[PDB]
């Protein structure tokens, strides 16, 4: 059992920035990775970085690339998104997950839940 | 053997300190490379000597909390004040990158490849971490991580800022905080090789970027235990071959 | 010239079952005393500390695996015992090869695979041979006790 | 060569027959090791003894071995159609050297024969803008392999041009033949229809065939 | 780069839909399946393997640059939107509806 | 062949992939040398003088770097011995006092 | 467990250089000797020699202990009980009857009487030796004629004519046809020249529906020619069936 | 039958001196290695956290009594060996039988007695019993000495 939520409803004007929570439990979250997915209407679902929540360490998508910016706290066991810039492009909901096991990240076993944004 | 090689338990977070050189020519190991959520190690033929430095002179003062017990601090700076750093030729480290690109092009296509600074993290990852004489230091890697790879002087001065309250192994709510080390501390290590992590989203430009990765600690380890591995014993063993147990009279 | 000079630890690991058949003292010794002679002889250099601060971090991975090593040896040596032949090295039993083990022949059983190899295809069978073994002794153990009564 | 072998030997089936080698005491047989092969004439050889008494692995205990001071011996028992081959022996010790045998075609009597199946095929028109004219005779699912050609042309004996071949096995271990007849367009065209003859068992066959069909 | 084949993707409960993905270099694959109200929902781990929840109708079958995932006897939880995934790459997907 | 018998043998060249705990081997002008309190260092033996090792002819073992425990087991180690050499030394607790902090030039 | 494979068919000219190498699979290399024996008609199948890839010791023939020289490369591991390697043996000073179906093979043993002595065998590449040209196998077809009238048989093939040096190969409609196989060998004309043929068996009744053509090729000329049997045609016992 | 097929650890407790003479490797064995087969093969299960912060309550419940387990067998191996015979099982001495032990005879010994039982009458000579094999080994080792002189 390893759940985990989101926040909510948050309305945006292009070219601003925002800020998102990601609670999860039932394991060490410094061992296993974490990674975000800009899942677009229609569109291919777009991957956007992951993180190393030990040390901090981090992966970005060039055309997310300055704009993304991957965060967490241990404290609260939370993993923070935060993304300047905004554009129609990147108006879609976002989810954050983790892999089946620590050994192999991109077998998505455990996803998030809704976080609905508005541009 | 009945034990391995000297292994010193050196840590660092960006490049691989007084460890072993590569036998032949350098040489880079990853588990899968399009696992792009993977360690590149690599161990350099031509072990690239790096020169650090505190270089301020500094007096120990001992503040008794007690009871019997003090802490100590640096009571003052004993001439000028200055900034810690590390001096590496950028011949010797860029020549050292010539070594390594044609054997990351091995694993990769022939395309051209480009270094960059950490994306992000502690300062632990975002920087060369190290001890020099008892101090901790956090060196600005962007210079080293920072060029172009392509077919068709003067030296490297890293600036460090020294941390006492540090967390290795990122505890539960648990620090250690190094007492000041009297006067200055000057120390030099063997860069042996390195860690990259690669950018998994292929761009037409690109190519492929190479950033120091550093986020856990067991390759430190690995860089070194790779070479060995344990097995268990088992001594007894049945076979035929054309014997009875002697039994035909009593 | 071969068989009465120097070899070493698991040297005969790739070679033929006949040829390590000469070579099992090197893997029959040092199961035990390989480190206990070494620990005891290496342990009393001068340094006099030998469990100071009682026993640390160290104090149980040696004394777990001390521990260990001798069961696990002791293992072995209770199966010598328990098959009646802690002659070692060697052994006939009256317990005859069913060739569902292996149909294969005596030839290249010695001279073309090593044990590594050996004890692999035969693995699986180990278990049921063990254990004929045992019920071969007790057979005899029973036919000895009946003559001890009668004479 | 220089061991003896046996060159001819036969036996009926179901039954067993023996090969036999002989040579000077240098090329055999006291304190030298004896092998048998099934070489394949057409294919690659295959391994039957070896100790000499111990089998080869993966085969039947219909095959025996024996040795005296002066010959080596192989007894093949209750025989199959499929060991019509040819064999050969060797002779070597440990350090080496393997001196060959000099064969034994073995012949497997005593199993239902049978008549032949013929097809003959007549050059195309491209072919003959080369310019060439060939005609192929092919023979097929017969044994033993014995045929006798006899290309004829005007119904008169042909003589010049007599392209013939020795049975290859089959692979459903039968035999099977070939032949041909190189030819000028010149007398090709305008010889009065043309034919092939061939036999086995005693018993001829025939197709004639036309140059302006 | 992952080419997920083909589009129109339109059936009736009862009956077989088998959807194909194509691939220049190899990996990990993997299928998910998204829903309303609900987010992707894994099915596939290796290619072969299943996910938690998952019958023997899930037939995933091809070694080879061609691989596909079949669900025979289709259902009303089947309507939905799939899509392939190779490490950090996606396939186009496909949305099935009433 | 003959009547043949299974026999049994002790001492053959046989292992099989395994993880049990190691132990350490220090070096001599190490210890011999005080350096007072070094990592748990003290604790434990001292590494043979001959540099033993035999060379295994004829095999050709899989090694792989990424699944192998030493390095589990190293830094389980690594950070048992830190802990452990930390719990008596000084507590730094009561200063969370409110630090008035000019800066220096 | 294992197999092995050669060099293919090098034609080479009396008073020159050729060389046949072996290269393995499925079995540790080193482990075992690798032997040469060819197919002399009038000699016999002359052994040639063995050498170990381990210990480097050779045992050459006297006959060409001079004359060839052999040599071995390294031993690459597939797993921990299999690997990968190759073998040599070049002859110099070449003459006629230096020719053959040339076979390499692996020995019987790691250890024993019979170490050397050869269980598994390799192909089987055939060696021609004369100072005269090369020749390309022209394919052409033949005009079809049925094999028995009784069943429904519609047989076709295609007519290989004036190639050298041995050997040549068909396979039907490339490696996807599988059942009706029959080929045969070749013979030497007066002049100087091998010839050979094929054929298939198939029903007169379904011609148009599957598509079937001989994909034949040779190594020293370097080609691979293809042809296709024309069904119009009139012989006797295939115009029955029509 | 009866002697080659299974019975059961402790499986003759209540059966005569003379049937469990022939289930003796059932209980001979599992003195030692009964737990260090069951340990080290069910203590390998993917826990990852043997000897996790370091060792802990069960941490020295089990060696307390894994080194006992040894010693204790050792105890008997040492007795096999200062009485001349590890052949184990069965073993005959010169040491006679002293009816001050008991007076009963042979036939009902074997054949209503059970070993429990038996033991238990026998227990108070032990004792005595047992040291006069020590003593028949040393006239024997020093009567083998003598003869090593000479020849
Ligand atoms: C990769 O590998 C490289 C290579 O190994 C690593 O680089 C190495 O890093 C280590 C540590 O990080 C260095 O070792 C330390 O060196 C310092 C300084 O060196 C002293 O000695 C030099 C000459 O060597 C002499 O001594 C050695 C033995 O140390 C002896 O073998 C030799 O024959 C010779 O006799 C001097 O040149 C040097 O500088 C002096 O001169 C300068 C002008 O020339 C002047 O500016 C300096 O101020 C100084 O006067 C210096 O004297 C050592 O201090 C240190 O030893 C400390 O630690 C041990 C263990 O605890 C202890 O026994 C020592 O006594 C000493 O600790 C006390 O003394 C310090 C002052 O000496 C003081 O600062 C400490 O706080 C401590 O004080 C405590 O004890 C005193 C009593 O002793 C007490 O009164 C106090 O109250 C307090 O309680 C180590 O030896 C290597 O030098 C360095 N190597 C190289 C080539 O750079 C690299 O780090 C690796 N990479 C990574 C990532 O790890
Ligand atoms: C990390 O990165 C790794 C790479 O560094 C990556 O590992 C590789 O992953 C792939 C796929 O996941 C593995 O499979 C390969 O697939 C090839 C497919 O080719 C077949 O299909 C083609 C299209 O259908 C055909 O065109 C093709 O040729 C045929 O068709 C032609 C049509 O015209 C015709 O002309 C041809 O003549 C031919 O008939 C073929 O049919 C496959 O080819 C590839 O190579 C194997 O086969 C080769 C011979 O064709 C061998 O030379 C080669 O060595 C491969 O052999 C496999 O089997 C051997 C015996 O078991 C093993 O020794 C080999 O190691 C290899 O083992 C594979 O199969 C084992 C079967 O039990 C399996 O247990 C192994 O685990 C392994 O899968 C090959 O099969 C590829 O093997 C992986 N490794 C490498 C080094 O590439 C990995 O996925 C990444 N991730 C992780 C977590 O590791
Ligand atoms: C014992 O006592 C305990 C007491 O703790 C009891 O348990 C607690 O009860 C709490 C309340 O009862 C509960 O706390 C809250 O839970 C909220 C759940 O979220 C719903 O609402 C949000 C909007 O607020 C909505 O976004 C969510 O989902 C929408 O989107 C998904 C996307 O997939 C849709 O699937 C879904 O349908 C839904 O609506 C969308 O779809 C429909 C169509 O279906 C459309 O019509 C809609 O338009 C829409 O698109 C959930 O539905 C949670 O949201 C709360 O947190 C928010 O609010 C607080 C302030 O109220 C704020 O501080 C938070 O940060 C967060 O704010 C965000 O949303 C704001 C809008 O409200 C927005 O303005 C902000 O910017 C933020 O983005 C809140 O946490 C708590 O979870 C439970 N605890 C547990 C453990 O369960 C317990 O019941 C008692 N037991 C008994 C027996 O008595
Ligand atoms: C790793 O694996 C490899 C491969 O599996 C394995 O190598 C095998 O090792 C076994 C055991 O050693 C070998 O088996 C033996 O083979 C002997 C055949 O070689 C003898 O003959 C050679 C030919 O000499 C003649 O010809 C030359 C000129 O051509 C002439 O000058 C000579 O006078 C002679 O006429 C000879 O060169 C060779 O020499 C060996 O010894 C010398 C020292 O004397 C040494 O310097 C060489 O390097 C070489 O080792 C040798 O004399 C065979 O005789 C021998 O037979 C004896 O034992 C068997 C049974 O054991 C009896 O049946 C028999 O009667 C004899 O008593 C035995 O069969 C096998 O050939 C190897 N195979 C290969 C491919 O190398 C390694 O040992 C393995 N290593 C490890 C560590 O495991
Ligand atoms: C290494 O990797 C990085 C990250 O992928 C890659 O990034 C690009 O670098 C260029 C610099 O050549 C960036 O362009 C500018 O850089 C300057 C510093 O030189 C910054 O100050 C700029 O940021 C400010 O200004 C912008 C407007 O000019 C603002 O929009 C912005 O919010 C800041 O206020 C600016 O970043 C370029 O932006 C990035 N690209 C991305 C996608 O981030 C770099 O090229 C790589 N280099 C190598 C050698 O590998
Ligand atoms: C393990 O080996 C034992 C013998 O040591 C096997 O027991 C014997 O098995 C044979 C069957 O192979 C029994 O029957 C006899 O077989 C021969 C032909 O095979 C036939 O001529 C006889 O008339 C009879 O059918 C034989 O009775 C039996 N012996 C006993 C004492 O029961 C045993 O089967 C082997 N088991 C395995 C798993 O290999
Ligand atoms: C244990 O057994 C030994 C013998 O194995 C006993 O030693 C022997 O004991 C007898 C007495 O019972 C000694 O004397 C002889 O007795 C018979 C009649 O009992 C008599 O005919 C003889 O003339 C003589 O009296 C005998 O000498 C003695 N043997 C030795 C070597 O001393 C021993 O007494 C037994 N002890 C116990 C506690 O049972
Ligand atoms: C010279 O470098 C270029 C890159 O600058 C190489 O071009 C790559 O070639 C490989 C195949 O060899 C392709 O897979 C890459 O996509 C190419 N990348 C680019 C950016 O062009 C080129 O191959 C190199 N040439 C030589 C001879 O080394
Ligand atoms: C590589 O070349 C591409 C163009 O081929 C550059 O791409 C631009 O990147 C910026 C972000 O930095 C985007 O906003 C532009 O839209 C991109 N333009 C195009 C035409 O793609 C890229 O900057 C180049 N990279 C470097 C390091 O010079
Ligand atoms: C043992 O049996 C298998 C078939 O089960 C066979 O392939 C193998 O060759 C046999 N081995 C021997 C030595 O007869
Ligand atoms: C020994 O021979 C058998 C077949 O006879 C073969 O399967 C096995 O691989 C051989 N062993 C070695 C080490 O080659
Ligand atoms: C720097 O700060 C110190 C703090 O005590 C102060 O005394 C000094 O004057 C400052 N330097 C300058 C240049 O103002
Ligand atoms: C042993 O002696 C006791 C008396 O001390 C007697 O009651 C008992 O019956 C005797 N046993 C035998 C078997 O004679
Ligand atoms: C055996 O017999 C004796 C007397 O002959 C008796 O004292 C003893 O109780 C019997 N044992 C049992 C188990 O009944």
């Amino acid at each position: 059992q390893v759940q985990l939520v989101q926040s909510g409803g948050q309305m945006k004007k292009p070219g601003e920035s925002m800020r998102i929570s990601c609670r999860a439990s039932g394991y060490e979250f410094i061992d296993c990775t974490l990674n975000w997915i800009r899942l677009a209407p229609g569109k291919r679902p777009e991957w956007m970085g992951w993180l190393k929540p030990r040390g901090g360490a981090v992966n970005y998508c060039r055309p997310l690339q300055g704009r993304v910016t991957m965060t967490r706290d241990v404290y609260s066991d939370t993993a923070f998104l935060e993304l300047r810039s905004l554009t129609v492009d990147d108006t879609a909901v976002y989810f954050c997950t983790r892999g089946k096991n620590c050994d192999y990240n991109w077998d998505f076993e455990h996803w998030g839940r809704g976080t609905p944004v508005i541009v | 053997v009945q034990c391995t090689h000297g292994i010193r338990p050196v840590v660092s977070t960006q490049l691989l300190l007084n460890g072993s050189l590569a036998e032949e020519e350098v040489v880079i190991r990853s588990d899968n490379f399009t696992n792009n959520a993977k360690t590149i190690i690599v161990q350099l033929k031509e072990s690239v000597e790096i020169n650090c430095t505190r270089p301020n002179n500094n007096t120990r003062k001992s503040i008794h909390i007690g009871p019997g017990r003090a802490f100590y601090t640096t009571g003052e700076i004993i001439g000028d004040i200055r900034q810690a750093h590390c001096n590496i030729s950028r011949a010797k480290w860029n020549d050292t990158l010539k070594q390594i690109v044609i054997k990351l092009r091995e694993q990769f296509e022939n395309k051209t490849i480009v270094f960059n600074h950490s994306s992000g993290g502690d300062p632990e990852i975002v920087m060369h971490s190290f001890n020099c004489g008892g101090e901790f230091f956090y060196c600005n890697s962007t210079q080293l991580f920072n060029s172009t790879w392509n077919n068709n002087g003067n030296t490297i001065t890293l600036p460090c800022r020294i941390k006492q309250i540090i967390n290795m192994w990122q505890e539960i709510g648990k620090a250690m905080y190094a007492p000041p080390i009297r006067g200055q501390i000057r120390c030099s290590s063997n860069i042996t090789g390195l860690l990259l992590t690669r950018d998994g989203c292929i761009n037409e430009n690109g190519t492929e970027i190479f950033r120091p990765g550093g986020g856990d600690m067991r390759d430190n380890w690995r860089s070194e235990l790779y070479k060995y591995k344990v097995v268990k014993i088992e001594p007894l063993g049945v076979a035929p071959t054309k014997c009875k147990r002697r039994v035909v009279g009593r | 010239g071969i068989g009465a000079v120097f070899l070493g630890f698991l040297g005969a690991a790739g070679s033929t079952m006949g040829a390590a058949s000469m070579t099992l003292t090197v893997q029959a010794r040092l199961l035990l005393s390989g480190i206990v002679q070494q620990q005891n002889n290496l342990l009393r250099a001068p340094e006099a500390q030998e469990r100071m601060l009682q026993l640390t971090v160290w104090g149980i991975k040696q004394l777990q695996a001390r521990v260990l090593a001798v069961e696990r040896y002791l293992g072995d040596q209770q199966l010598l015992g328990i098959w009646g032949c802690s002659g070692k090295l060697i052994c006939c039993t009256a317990v005859p090869w069913n060739a569902s083990w292996s149909n294969k022949s005596l030839d290249r059983i010695w001279n073309n695979m090593t044990w590594m190899e050996w004890e692999r295809e035969i693995d699986n069978y180990t278990s049921e041979i063990y254990t004929l073994i045992e019920e071969s002794q007790n057979q005899q153990e029973k036919n000895e006790q009946e003559l001890l009564e009668l004479d | 060569s220089v061991l003896t072998q046996s060159a001819s030997v036969s036996g009926s089936l179901g039954q067993s027959v023996t090969i036999s080698c002989t040579g000077p005491n240098s090329v055999c047989c006291s304190h030298k090791s004896i092998s048998w092969y099934q070489w394949p004439p057409g294919r690659a050889p295959t391994l039957i003894i070896y100790e000499d008494n111990e089998r080869a692995p993966g085969i039947s205990p219909r095959f025996s071995g024996y040795k005296s001071y002066w010959s080596a011996y192989l007894t093949i028992s209750d025989l199959r159609p499929e060991d019509e081959t040819t064999y050969y022996c060797c002779s070597y010790t440990h350090n080496s050297g393997c001196v060959f045998g000099t064969g034994t075609k073995v012949s497997v009597l005593g199993q239902s024969k049978a008549n032949p199946s013929v097809t003959l095929f007549p050059p195309s028109s491209e072919e003959l803008q080369a310019n060439k004219a060939t005609l192929v005779c092919l023979i097929s699912d017969f044994y033993p392999g014995a045929v006798t050609v006899a290309w004829k042309a005007d119904s008169s004996p042909v003589k010049a041009g007599v392209e013939t071949t020795t049975p290859s096995k089959q692979s459903n271990n039968k035999y099977a033949a070939s032949s041909y007849l190189s030819l000028t367009p010149e007398q090709w065209k305008s010889h009065r229809s043309y034919s092939c003859q061939v036999t086995h068992e005693g018993s001829t066959v025939e197709k004639t065939v036309a140059p302006t069909e | 780069v992952l080419t997920q084949s083909p589009g129109t993707l339109s059936l009736s409960p009862g009956e077989t839909a088998i959807i194909s993905c194509r691939t220049s270099q190899y990996g990990s694959l993997a299928w998910y399946q998204q829903r309303p109200g609900q987010a992707p929902r894994l099915v596939i781990y290796s290619g072969s393997t299943r996910a938690a929840g998952i019958p023997d109708r899930f037939s995933g079958s091809r070694w080879g640059p061609d691989y596909n995932l079949t669900i025979s006897n289709l259902e009303s939880g089947d309507f939905g939107v799939y899509y392939c995934q190779q490490y950090e790459f996606f396939g186009q997907g496909t949305k099935v509806q009433v | 062949v003959e009547k043949l018998w299974v026999t049994v043998y002790y001492g053959v060249p046989v292992w099989k992939e395994a993880t049990t705990t190691l132990f350490c081997a220090s070096d001599a002008k190490a210890y011999d040398t005080e350096v007072h309190n070094v990592w748990a260092t003290h604790a434990c033996v001292p590494t043979d003088p001959n540099p033993q090792e035999v060379v295994l002819e004829n095999v050709t073992e899989h090694f792989n770097m990424w699944k192998n425990n030493m390095v589990e087991q190293m830094q389980e180690d690594i950070i048992s011995l830190w802990d452990q050499s930390l719990k008596p030394c000084v507590k730094l607790t009561p200063l969370c006092v409110t630090l008035n902090c000019k800066d220096v030039n | 467990q294992g197999q092995l494979v050669q060099s293919g068919a090098e034609l080479k000219k009396p008073g020159a250089s050729v060389k046949i190498s072996c290269k393995t699979s499925g079995y540790r290399f080193n482990f075992y000797h690798i032997n040469w024996i060819r197919q002399t008609a009038g000699r016999g199948p002359e052994w040639m020699g063995w050498i170990s890839p381990y210990s480097g010791d050779k045992n050459l023939a006297p006959a060409f202990q001079d004359r060839v020289i052999m040599t071995t490369d390294t031993e690459v591991p597939v797993t921990s009980f299999t690997s990968t390697g190759a073998a040599y043996m070049e002859i110099r000073n070449l003459k006629f009857d230096d020719t053959g179906t040339y076979f390499c093979a692996k020995g019987l043993l790691r250890d024993g009487s019979s170490t050397w002595l050869p269980y598994l065998w390799g192909q089987g590449t055939l060696l021609t030796v004369s100072s005269a040209s090369t020749k390309g196998p022209s394919v052409f077809p033949l005009a079809p004629s049925s094999k028995s009238t009784s069943g429904g048989t519609a047989a076709l093939g295609c007519l290989v004519k004036d190639y050298f040096p041995e050997p040549v190969t068909v396979s039907w409609n490339s490696g996807a046809l599988t059942s009706g196989v029959h080929t045969f060998p070749a013979v030497l004309q007066s002049s100087g020249l091998y010839s050979l043929s094929s054929v298939v068996t198939v029903p007169s009744s379904s011609l148009g529906t599957q598509t079937y053509i001989c994909n034949v090729n040779h190594k020293p000329s370097n080609t691979k020619v293809d042809k296709r049997v024309e069904p119009k045609s009139c012989d006797k016992g295939l115009e029955v069936l029509f």
